[PDB]
């Protein structure tokens, strides 16, 4: 999830770790363990430490299926349950379950009332990962 | 400029933009005569095309063309040379050792494919040559497969 | 000077694999603890004129049912290789 | 007209080589592009000629 390096602050006896992430933290990263070694320029000693750190629907296509992949449970919601219906599709075939693939049916709550850009919400069960569709 | 830098961040000079979130926004040209384009961010389907290929010879590659579509609306993504859709993917064979596969981007396009190559000649112990395909974005903030 | 599927059962415990070639053919099991493989000697000259190699194929015990064990087949050239 | 050819030589059988004769049903009636079908006995693998 991250890289690190050692730096001496230019013009002082002040020193630092600099850390730079590679991505966003998934619900599969318990810790970001920093390690720090220090030595003299000749390595006649070393000393170290470890520290923790859109969809469209129509009268010809009134259902969409949202597929989402995750190694943790996913909540999916409408901001408006008067314009929109959202239901989890139960994967009764076994092959589906091996792929960590959550499935949600997405529908208009009535075929008499057109609407636009209603936000579907998506989140991981630790509350950390979020997305809007 | 962008109408929402959190949906779509853009470089004010070289016009380069990155799709950060799923949603709808604009890119705006500030210099007069001023202008705008709307932008929409959504993969929810794969099609593979067979192009009349059947696996009858181990000294051939079988090269199967990919098409990718939006979530919910099933619209095919723009195959245009001003874009990189930033699509990564993995093609493999399942159940059978009769072939290997890989994922490939057609050099100089938003066109993508599976390539399949056999290990031998088909014994009547082989029920299928099951192709598997994942696609994901460059960061794996999601995956989708078939 | 130097030179350079099958099924078996308690009613049919032997199969005969016939293979035609103008060059010698090795035939192998990947598992010689579940399976037995032996070349059949063609004592009739009629079989020899057909270039027809023959192998008997058997379970190594009649107490141990098994599935999909690969028999290997190859030419003395080493590249005309097949699996059954 | 389509008929399987019986391989009475054992050499053909050792090659696993299935053979079919293919003919016009009359020599008075020219035709074009009529699909012959081919299928494996599991109902899976197919080809059209």
């Amino acid at each position: 999830f991250a890289t690190a390096f050692f730096e001496k602050v230019k013009g002082k006896e002040q020193y630092r770790c600099v850390v730079q992430p590679s991505g966003v933290a998934t619900s599969s990263i318990d810790k970001v363990t920093l390690y720090v070694e220090v030595s003299n320029a000749h390595k006649t000693y070393q000393y170290d430490t470890t520290i923790n750190l859109k969809i469209q629907l129509s009268p010809r296509q009134s259902t969409f299926i949202l597929n989402i992949q995750s190694s943790s449970p996913i909540f999916v919601e409408s901001s408006d349950n008067s314009l929109l219906s959202v239901q989890q599709i139960s994967s009764s075939g076994g092959d589906d379950q091996l792929n960590n693939l959550y499935k949600y049916a997405i529908q208009p709550m009535s075929v008499s009332t057109s609407f636009q850009n209603v936000p579907l919400l998506i989140s991981s069960a630790d509350g950390k990962s979020k997305t809007t569709v | 400029s962008s109408g929402d830098p959190s949906i779509l961040q853009v470089d004010p000079i070289t016009g380069k933009a990155t799709a950060i979130a799923a949603g709808t926004t604009t890119i705006n040209y500030i210099r007069n005569p001023s202008s705008q384009t709307q932008v929409v961010i959504s993969i929810g389907r794969i099609k593979v095309d067979f192009s009349d290929q059947i696996i009858n010879n181990s000294k051939k590659r079988y090269e199967y063309n990919l098409k990718f579509f939006t979530a919910g609306s099933d619209i095919e993504l723009s195959q245009d040379s001003t874009i990189d859709q930033n699509i990564k993917g993995i093609c493999t064979i399942k159940e059978s050792t009769f072939a290997t596969a890989f994922f490939e981007k057609v050099k100089g396009k938003e066109q993508y494919r599976c390539v399949v190559q056999p290990s031998g000649v088909a014994t009547s112990s082989i029920d299928k040559v099951t192709l598997y395909v994942e696609v994901s974005n460059a960061h794996k903030t999601y995956q989708y497969d078939t």
